[PDB]
């Protein structure tokens, strides 16, 4: 009914005019890498 | 040193609550694990909780932690384990853990208490000294005990440190409502019947802890 002229969303190889960024890098609460101890804590390898 | 010192031994009363003191000291309170523990008539020491003493938290387990309910103060290593909310299936032994590699690494004392709220008084001190007939052997053998005091744990405490030598107590019989047990006072041939043989029985409802020497009989 028409060929109505408008935005083409970029569906091609688009590498550079966006730019996924990351400044003040990973800030965030994940502590499971906790082990059981008393004093002197016997945690091991594991979480993050 | 790992010194969970716990409370004594306990005749709880039903209803009310019994705090189990546990100067849980040079073990954790306040740096390491104070491993709260409830304590089995058969079960043994049961799960009331555990806490690494770092920040200064008690954690509590499934079938000890509840009814027994413990607070902590660990500075001194300062905390109380309540056998509270007594009733006559409540009894139990008690104790704690010091901790490290969080399997307990030093183990506390605790203390035995069965859940009765009935009469309270303090115990009677029964002395004796030997057999008037005999006495062929290498010293006198006598008793004190912690009889009368009803209820227990009616305590053997013996002559200023001279009846703690040779004086070996037994339980308080539970019967009636009351305490009665005896302990092998021995005094020594070098030292007795030239000196006593003498026990004696403690108990706080009533206030009193009564020492009687082994004496003479005549």
């Amino acid at each position: 009914g028409v060929e109505l002229p408008c935005t083409s969303y970029q569906l091609t190889t688009a590498p550079t005019d966006e730019e996924i960024d990351m400044h003040t890098p990973p800030d965030i609460p994940d502590r499971t890498l906790l082990s059981q101890t008393a004093g002197n804590v016997k945690i091991t390898a594991g979480g993050r | 040193q790992i010194q969970l010192v716990q409370s004594g031994r306990e005749v709880k009363n039903p209803g009310e609550t019994v705090k189990i003191s546990c100067k849980a000291s040079g073990y954790t309170f306040t740096e390491y694990p104070m491993l709260w523990v409830k304590q089995a008539p058969g079960k043994g020491f049961r799960w009331m909780g555990l806490i690494y003493t770092n920040t200064g938290e008690p954690t509590y387990a499934e079938e000890f932690k509840g009814r027994f309910v413990f607070s902590l103060e660990i500075s001194a290593s300062t905390a109380y384990l309540q056998i509270n909310n007594l009733t006559n299936e409540d009894t139990a032994t008690y104790f704690c853990v010091r901790d490290y590699f969080i399997s307990l690494d030093y183990w506390g004392q605790g203390t035995t208490l069965t859940v009765s709220s009935a009469k309270t008084t303090a115990p009677s001190v029964y002395p004796l000294a030997p057999v008037c007939g005999g006495t062929t052997g290498s010293s006198v053998t006598l008793g004190c005990l912690v009889k009368g005091y009803f209820p227990e744990p009616v305590t053997l405490t013996w002559n200023s440190g001279s009846l703690s030598s040779g004086v070996h107590t037994f339980p308080a019989l539970l019967q009636s409502g009351l305490y009665t047990l005896s302990s092998s006072v021995t005094v020594t041939s070098n030292t007795w019947p030239s000196q006593t043989i003498t026990c004696n029985v403690a108990h706080p409802a009533s206030s009193t802890k009564v020492d009687k020497k082994i004496e003479s009989r005549r």
